[PDB]
């Protein structure tokens, strides 16, 4: 027989999984935990939940697994099957969903010192609060948090994994670059590991694997900030259309269309968190009342334009602030007499017709003047306004120190 | 009676068969497990959930010193059947995976031999994790691939290979996915042209570990492009046509700048289909959406130009004054060049009835003048914008159909992983 | 350590999992149950269904479990796995499309003295009547009942742990807040066995929705559109545009109908607040694009087959123009012979031109009037609708 | 604990894979009883009803007894699912693949050898959608409870009994039930169903069948679509009162009007049933609106031809003039070339006023014509709706009434 | 009964469900093999499967599990686990995101004399190939494989019941009609192994789709808008809403592609009947398009700039057709106004002829498209 056999009848004929591997009555078992990311899946901000694909490593010291190579064929190392020996069972305290325990169940590595090295992966769906502000030129702080769900402080002590070389400690959550294929969409920053503790409860011990990671936001600045953009440079030209062309409604109509679109097509992926609102929904809603003003003051202009002298008399107050001062600052500036009798009616009523001309083309200029104003207003509003919102997305960096 | 029963408690509980023992008679030997690998068919490349869900038959093949018996000696049994449950078996795990399904999906029967060899057929579906590179989508080609590692054991207890057939009385490693081409039909959109198989061993990685070995099957899958010709393509290419011929519209009607707004939201609207087709990752824009944008950017050129033109055609003369070098540049030399075609009374109120019409004819002439300036810039921007977003379209579309993998799926290796050109 | 190896085999050497843990059949295990809410997953409207990921915390003293410390090297607290201890079969009465008792099966602590804390982990997905009619402000009472199927109150009876869930390690969800929370303790007879009391303890959650979400996303627009609505009565005919602006904001709010519709449940028990506003404002723009047909129609009344009669002249020229005081409106050969015919002609037509195009601007008059009451009226309206149909609910709050 | 020697004994010598019979060709009978308590929903798309019910099985083990004087009065043990022998009444018209009951509770053994399973269980049990008058359609929805293994040979499927009266029908109680909001229970009878195309000792033979006669509540989907679609497609009548001028938007409104009813097939496409035996209540009107609008549109176009037909295009026939105009009872030269054109473009406009007022009273002919035909096809099929009542019995030849 | 329970304790006291039910290892063991449809659940053409609730018959003799009835107190039939016994491992061959063989594990009669008869029940999803060339109205052929997947012929024998398929209990489904339905067994022989056959069986089902879902959501709004395409040209180019109503009907067809393209597969394979009337409209409604925009620039053709040409007045005026000083300025310039106005006249006469042309034009191409690409299926149908 191959003493592999034997010495896994002799390591097992008294072993039980149920009891802790402490030597002495109370005294705890000293785990030390580390995971080890493969694959960052995917970051479902509508449920707040992130999902990712991990080698949680671990590596606990069990009294009873203990043999002698050379009394035995040399062996050094053994796998055994993970549901066969005593297990600290370091769940994931923050799943999501129901998944707490480990996926897969690979087989431990039991060394003849005693120290066991298991090594199991799963698909951990854990759960953070998203900080939907400055989404999507935004910084996330997920976090994965491990512990024994049943054992305590009083039991087990948990620590940090060690290095391939044993005299060094990593504070980090370890990547592999054979296999670490990275996101599509968020890049690591940052990611320590720090076991933080509570002052309220004494017999509490956690191991958080912060995880530090920054969104690429080009895919939304493509999709929606370059055609809002578009929308905007529509909704400035309003101001520019003339009157008579009767198309100024229907375009500032159609921009705000566009944008109200845009806006229900991102409820789909915006997170359904009411706590703050992102600053690209801040942004959309900025230039949705900026259209609508804009719809407005096209309004006013067309009432302006259309304005006669027997439906309206024009104030003189209107006069001195659209005739005498804003265009200066705008760069706007300029028997047989019967027949007698009857062309005397007609010139009366040609001159008639050129007095009201003039005075409707009156109402024409303060039109177009009010409509310039309007131009440049709207211009420098909608400038300041995707300037602020885009310095204040450029600054969103994750702080250089991520406080473990 | 049945000769198998004997013969099968013979090899399992008379010999005290362990399962969770590797078959080796020294614990320094390795246990060689041939690989292979059979795509029944290509089920689906979710690009959404960048998942490529399969239906493979994974075959494996090892040797096993306890499994071995005399052919003669039980009656002339020459093959056996036994569940995996009852065996040794190497858990050959797909590492990367979008879901928690590592193992395979049936777990049949294995065949032993008299020899000791053992086969084993477990068919899977497996939904593998393909980082999609959407740069030339949809006229695309992936390099989705499975990664198959032995985690129960280091590649000093197991080493991983692939399973080598007889061809002619010598041995030619399979490097390559089998396909039946009889039991095997073709996807309705992904077309396999390169089916590589290797073996890779990473050497910054101590052999003690359990991801020094590797065997990794690569599926370089072209999309068939014919469905979103029909649907995305065709269409968007011909409203933009739309947007060409915008410019052919008069300003007299209110119509000039209906038709490119009309455009704008069209190709706005397909912004929004193909926003939920491809991945939302950055590293690259795709070509439809890169074309769309640019497709985009310049309509929204085409409506402030038209903007611009219904400005010029209604500039009166008692807002605007007709410049001299525009009524030079927009009115002679670019239409040549793009080859446009108690009496004192009445004779006081006749003389001013007169001057009236006088002024009426000038006020007409000077805004003729400003149609045929807005004709004119409406002409050259249709000749400026029609040729470039022509010769923009045909380009794209020529790169994106110019796309295709090479030759050979390994760009550093002469040979071609090519079923019928095995080698050594 | 093989003190704990020989306890847990020697617990275990007779224990039967099916036997209730009474030292005599007549009494009842006083079972302990708490709740602890760790996080509230989702609430779903449309189908009335609260997701909640709770630590259920039952308590029980067992007396075949008990073993005196010093004979074991002084252990004093334990673990076992659940599946191989007796236990009760805690039960959601009202869940839906989820798991009715405990499966996850954790491992439990055991004191010497019998005592039990079994705190496994469960994904409650109860059923509570979601009373929709003050959404998105709206405050839902949503429960989730505890109790022991099989057995009744004589047998295995339970008690709260205290008065209030506990919500100490409570996650703070981005969208409820906890108004209150409570739980009691019921003694019900059901008609399948009304001989004998039935208990269970019935954990209620006063959550109330934070609204900003919805306000930004929903009822902002929806208050855009309804200014925009009663602009169109300041939009001059003369134009003939704001048929599509009235169009154009009628196909929106349709829209916004469309997205609302699938928020809320399609129970008929009440009408929700954005609903009756939505409601009201589409009553509100079809109403503003009737009145637009009808003064379309009075701006191109032709004089030739209508005079104007005398009632609605002096009421919108003579005493709404004057009542209005913000706005600036107003308060010898054949050819000579031939030649003078055709003078007095054109003059003739020209008199009729002139007579009709006056009668046409007094037209335009009235129907500028008319625009005018209406924009007044119709702001009115939208404001005074939008106070009653929210106003009301935010007083409420406060 | 008698209780634990009196379970030990029961099931001591008990194999749960065989059917209690005390002799050759003994039928038992297994005796069912639904209690709803919460309907949960009806998925239109998926043709699936899922429903909350307590299942209460009854049937005889002659094993199971025992005498209450030889353990100290006690009448009434409770022994789990998983250890005893079950009848397998699983719901055989289910649309995935859950035949058995959600939770598996104890059973109550009694006395005299009487077993009594309550099982919670969520069921998903097919029914096909009587689509033909949405939303206003009252269902019939049935649940088919069938042994799966054993055949009418072997056992005897029956429906309880409380006092000696059967139990006809889904017993609800008020204690512990809701409404759904949506739908009502109008209807809940039970009836042991044969199959006399299979033989007796066929499995399929016998079954219990609940059905369950829903009525949509209608309120909400008035409010929502079938009021808003009705004021939408009213506005189509007001299209025949704007003018037929260029200035007007006659064609505009109606071709708005008709897009919004694309967008409410695109909603309403979304909520009915895929089903394609029949066509939906709301879809026949959809198309009866869309087929109206698009006469509205084909008016528009006839009278804003006819109200053009310039004299230098089309001729004016004295015949059709008289046809419409009888339905409204229901060096001096210079300026004698003036005076001619003036004369000729006085007649062209006078026949473009003909041409209009014929627009005119065809546009008050159709507007007639559409109005009545509009409001009596809304009308009908709405009225339709509305006397879609249940049906007074609950079977139509049968004269009970099935409720308690 | 206490006569069931010793007839099972001793049915399998020593029996070994690893071991073949065959007396001598070189025999095989004959299984006959039906299936019977419950209910279609639905066809998923966008990922080619199909998902039918069927219940696989399987029957065969076990020489271990027989009994004389009159030891045990006359029982004939028992009833056993399927756990307990030997199964035949069927395995859908061609299975896609579903389970390869029976997982609900059903109990299964047993006759006195071995005949044992298992009906699991169980959901199937194949690889249905979809063929989508004549869309909607089309007619789907396509299997449902089964065989022994670790054994081979002269080991275990698989045989079909009969040649058709079960369909007594089916339910009928709400697009879908089962046309022909029909089974084979097949014999596959490999070089490696001549002397060995390879079973299996193949059921395959005739299945036309219901059209009248598609027709009333699709069919009848695309027939729609291609009629209000070929009305656009009535309508005068003077109201100014030609190119409104042109615009229009366009955005409408692309709300319309949204829906299609929800609704229609995405399959490369071969483009759907339905997707190449849908193409046809669409070039229709842009070519439409297009020449509205040509006719409205003629209609707007002021005099100075163009000159008619000889051919266009003659093709569209003949043929089809047929088928003090200052009241002298004044003058004049009413009489050059009149002169350009006869010769808009004549532009927009133009434009009229051209309009109805197109309007027969495309009233007739768009009936001819229709017929061209919906009657001959409906003719293939019939006959
Ligand atoms: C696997 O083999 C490697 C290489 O021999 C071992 O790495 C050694 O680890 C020890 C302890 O930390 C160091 O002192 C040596 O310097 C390491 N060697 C090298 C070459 O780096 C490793 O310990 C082995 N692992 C097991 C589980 O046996």
């Amino acid at each position: 027989s191959v003493m592999e056999d034997t010495l896994l009848s002799v390591l097992f004929e008294t072993y039980n999984p149920k009891v802790r591997p402490a030597q002495t009555v109370g005294d705890k078992v000293t785990v030390r935990v580390g995971l080890t990311l493969t694959n960052l899946l995917i970051l479902n901000e509508k449920i707040e939940e992130m999902t990712t694909n991990v080698f949680l490593n671990l590596a606990w010291t069990d009294y009873r697994l203990q043999w002698d190579p050379a009394a035995y064929e040399g062996i050094k190392d053994l796998r055994i099957p993970s549901s066969d020996v005593w297990q600290p069972d370091i769940v994931l305290m923050n799943n999501n969903d129901g998944s707490f325990e480990i996926t897969l169940h690979v087989n431990v590595l039991v060394q003849h010192t005693g120290a066991v090295s298991w090594q199991p992966s799963a698909i951990y769906r854990s759960s953070c609060t998203i900080k939907v502000m400055y989404f999507p030129f935004d910084w996330q702080n997920c976090t994965m948090v491990f512990k024994s769900y049943t054992y305590d402080t009083s039991e087990v002590t948990l620590q940090h994994a060690l290095d391939a070389k044993g005299e060094r400690e990593v504070k980090e959550i370890v990547i592999n670059k054979d296999a670490f294929t990275e996101n599509g969409q968020w890049s690591i920053e940052h990611k320590p590991s720090r076991k933080n503790w509570r002052s309220d409860d004494p017999s509490y011990e956690d191991v958080t694997f912060y995880l530090i990671i920054q969104r690429k936001p080009l895919f939304y600045i493509v999709y929606t900030i370059i055609p809002c953009i578009l929308i905007s440079i529509l909704a400035i030209l309003v101001f520019y259309l003339p009157p008579d062309a009767g198309e100024k409604m229907s375009l500032s109509i159609s921009a705000l269309l566009a944008v109200t679109v845009f806006l229900l097509l991102l409820a789909d992926k915006v997170p359904e968190t009411s706590l703050s609102v992102p600053i690209i929904i801040r942004y959309l809603m900025f230039i949705m009342i900026l259209v609508a003003f804009s719809v407005i003051l096209s309004v006013v202009v067309l009432n302006l334009h259309h304005r006669s002298p027997n439906t309206h008399t024009m104030p003189n107050w209107i006069r001195q602030i659209f005739i005498e001062t804003l265009p200066p600052f705008l760069w706007i500036q300029r028997d047989l007499k019967e027949a007698v009798e009857a062309i005397k009616y007609i010139a009366e009523q040609l001159e008639s017709a050129s007095e009201f001309d003039d005075l409707k083309k009156d109402w024409q200029y303060v039109a177009m003047v009010a409509d310039r104003l309007f131009l440049y207003v709207f211009f420098v509003i909608c400038s300041i306004g995707t300037f602020s919102i885009f310095l204040d997305a450029s600054h969103n960096v994750p702080p250089d120190n991520p406080f473990a | 009676v049945n000769e198998e029963e004997r013969l099968i408690n013979d090899l399992l509980i008379v010999n005290k068969y362990n399962k969770h023992v590797r078959p080796v008679k020294h614990n320094n030997e390795v246990v060689n497990i041939a690989l292979s690998l059979t795509l029944s068919n290509l089920i689906s490349l979710k690009e959404t959930d960048e998942t490529l869900t399969s239906n493979v038959w994974m075959d494996h093949a090892w040797y096993d010193h306890r499994l071995t018996w005399n052919a003669s000696e039980y009656s002339d049994i020459s093959i056996l059947r036994l569940p995996p449950e009852l065996v040794w078996i190497p858990d050959i795990v797909l590492q990367n995976n979008n879901d928690g399904q590592y193992h395979v999906a049936y777990f049949c029967n294995v065949l032993v031999r008299p020899n000791g060899y053992v086969t084993w057929l477990p068919p899977a579906i497996f939904r593998s994790s393909c980082p999609i590179n959407v740069l030339y989508f949809p006229f695309d080609w992936q390099n989705c691939s499975l990664k198959f590692t032995a985690l129960n054991y280091d590649a000093n207890e197991i080493t991983m290979d692939l399973m080598t057939d007889t061809i002619d009385g010598k041995d030619y490693p399979i490097e390559w996915i089998i396909i039946d081409p009889e039991a095997f039909t073709e996807n309705g959109e992904w077309e396999i042209i390169h089916k590589p198989a290797k073996k890779n061993i990473y050497p910054d990685k101590f052999p003690n570990g359990t991801n020094y070995q590797d065997v990794t099957f690569y599926l370089i899958i072209r999309r068939k492009p014919l469905f979103y010709v029909i649907n995305f393509i065709t269409p968007c290419v011909l409203i933009s046509f739309l947007a060409s011929l915008a410019f052919y519209l008069p300003a007299e009607s209110g119509e000039k700048m209906s038709t490119a707004i009309s455009v704008l939201l069209a190709q706005a609207v397909f912004l929004l289909l193909t926003s939920q087709r491809l991945p939302e990752t950055a590293l690259a824009v795709p070509l439809i959406g890169k074309y769309l944008m640019f497709i985009m950017s310049l309509v929204t050129g085409v409506i402030v130009n038209c903007g611009i033109v219904l400005n010029f055609h209604f500039r009166t003369p008692s807002t605007h004054v007709l410049s001299t070098r525009v009524k030079q540049i927009f009115l002679e030399k670019l239409p040549r060049i793009l080859h446009m075609s108690e009496i004192k009374s009445g004779i006081d109120s006749t003389n001013y009835i007169v001057k009236q019409i006088k002024e009426k004819n000038a006020y007409d002439e000077e805004v003729g003048n400003w149609n045929l300036v807005g004709q004119t810039i409406d002409r050259l921007s249709m000749f400026i914008i029609t040729p470039v977003m022509v010769l923009g379209t045909i380009f794209i579309f020529v790169m994106g159909n110019f796309n295709h993998p090479p030759a050979k799926p390994f760009e550093g290796d002469p040979f071609d992983y090519s079923s019928d050109h095995p080698r050594c | 350590s093989e003190h704990e190896t020989r306890l847990v085999a020697n617990l275990l050497e007779n224990y039967n999992k099916v036997i209730r843990p009474v030292e005599h059949h007549t009494h009842f295990v006083d079972i302990t149950v708490g709740l602890q809410l760790i996080q509230l997953i989702s609430v779903d409207e449309v189908n009335q269904i609260v997701e909640t990921n709770v630590r259920l915390r039952q308590q029980w003293i067992d007396v075949r479990l008990r073993w005196n410390p010093a004979d074991y090297g002084g252990i004093k607290k334990i673990r076992l796995p659940s599946d191989d201890v007796w236990l009760p079969d805690l039960v959601l009465y009202n869940n839906a499309d989820g798991d009715f008792a405990i499966v996850h099966m954790t491992k439990l602590l055991l004191d010497y003295t019998g005592k039990i804390m079994w705190t496994p982990p469960a994904i409650f997905k109860s059923y509570c009547e979601i009373i929709v009619t003050h959404f998105p402000f709206d405050q839902q009472n949503c429960t989730m009942k505890l109790g022991i199927w099989t057995y009744d109150g004589t047998k295995v009876s339970i008690s709260p742990e205290s008065d209030r869930p506990d919500l100490s390690t409570f996650m703070e969800s981005g969208e409820w807040v906890m108004k209150d929370y409570r739980g009691w303790k019921h003694w019900v007879y059901y008609t399948c066995c009304p001989d004998t009391p039935y208990l269970d303890i019935t954990y209620h959650f006063i959550m109330q929705r934070i609204p900003l979400y919805f306000v930004v996303n929903v009822i902002i627009p929806c208050l855009l559109f309804s200014f925009l609505t009663g602009l169109v009565f300041y939009l001059p005919t003369d134009s003939g545009e704001k048929m599509t602006l009235s169009i154009s904001v009628l196909l929106s709010l349709t829209v916004f109908l469309l997205v609302i519709v699938e928020l809320i449940p399609s129970t008929s028990s009440a009408v929700p607040l954005i609903g009756k506003y939505m409601l009201f404002t589409m009553i509100f723009v079809i109403s503003s694009i009737i009145i637009t047909v009808v003064v379309i129609n009075t701006h191109h009344r032709s004089p030739s087959t209508h005079t104007m009669p005398q009632w609605v002249r002096k009421i919108f020229i003579d005493t709404i123009p004057n009542v209005m005081f913000f706005s600036t409106m107003k308060r010898k050969n054949p050819d000579v012979k031939s030649a003078i015919e055709g003078v007095k002609y054109i003059a003739e037509h020209m008199k009729s031109d002139e007579e009709s195009s006056n009668a046409a601007e007094e037209w335009k008059y009235v129907a500028m009037v008319i625009d005018h009451i209406l924009l007044c009226v119709f702001m009115l309206i939208c404001i005074i609708g939008t106070v009653s149909v929210f106003a009301g609910r935010l007083i409420e709050l406060s | 604990n008698e209780e634990g020697r009196l379970i030990e004994k029961l099931l001591g010598d008990y194999d749960k894979r065989i059917i209690p019979a005390k002799t050759l060709d003994h039928i038992i009978d297994v005796t069912l009883k639904l209690t709803l308590t919460n309907l949960i929903s009806l998925n239109e798309k998926e043709e699936a009803l899922t429903t909350n019910v307590w299942i209460e099985i009854q049937w005889n083990d002659y094993r199971l007894s025992w005498n209450t004087s030889e353990y100290e009065g006690i009448d009434l043990v409770r022994i789990p699912s998983e250890l005893l022998w079950l009848p397998d009444v699983v719901l055989e018209n289910n649309v995935d693949g859950q035949f058995e009951v959600a939770y598996y509770a104890n059973v109550l053994v009694y006395n005299d050898g009487s077993m009594y399973w309550l099982p919670p269980a969520i069921y998903r049990s097919t029914c096909p959608i009587a689509v033909t008058y949405f939303p206003f359609d009252w269902q019939n929805c049935s649940l088919v409870f069938r042994s799966q293994t054993y055949n009418a040979h072997e056992v005897n499927l029956q429906l309880s009994a409380e006092e000696g009266e059967a139990v006809e029908w889904i017993h609800i109680d008020p204690e512990d039930f809701t409404e759904n909001g949506e739908w009502t229970i109008r209807h809940r009878p039970a009836k042991k169903n044969y199959n006399w195309q299979l033989t007796k000792d066929d499995t399929d033979f016998q079954e219990i069948i609940f059905f369950l006669i829903i009525q949509r509540k209608p309120l909400f989907y008035i409010i929502n679509i079938i009021a808003p679609c009705v004021l939408i497609s009213s506005l189509v009548v007001l299209v025949y009162f704007l003018p037929a001028q260029a200035g007007g938007q006659k064609c505009t409104l109606s071709i708005s009007v008709l897009l919004a009813q694309t967008i409410f097939l695109f909603l309403i496409a979304q909520k009915v049933p895929e089903t394609s035996l029949n066509v939906p209540l709301i879809g026949k009107y959809l198309i009866f609106v869309m087929f109206v609008s698009m006469l509205i549109v084909m008016n528009c176009v006839i009278v804003l031809n006819v109200s053009l037909r310039t004299p230098n295009t089309h001729s004016l026939s004295e015949k059709i003039k008289h046809l419409f105009l009888g339905f409204l009872p229901k060096c001096v030269e210079a300026c004698n070339f003036i005076a001619k054109s003036t004369k000729e473009q006085n007649d062209s406009g006078s026949e473009n006023e003909n041409w209009v007022l014929i627009g005119k009273v065809i546009d008050k002919a159709c507007f007639w014509i559409a109005l009545l035909l509009f409001s009596i096809g809304t009308l009908a099929i709405f009225l339709t709706g509305h006397f879609n009542q249940v049906p007074e019995f609950p079977f139509p030849g049968d004269p009970r009434k099935y409720v308690p």
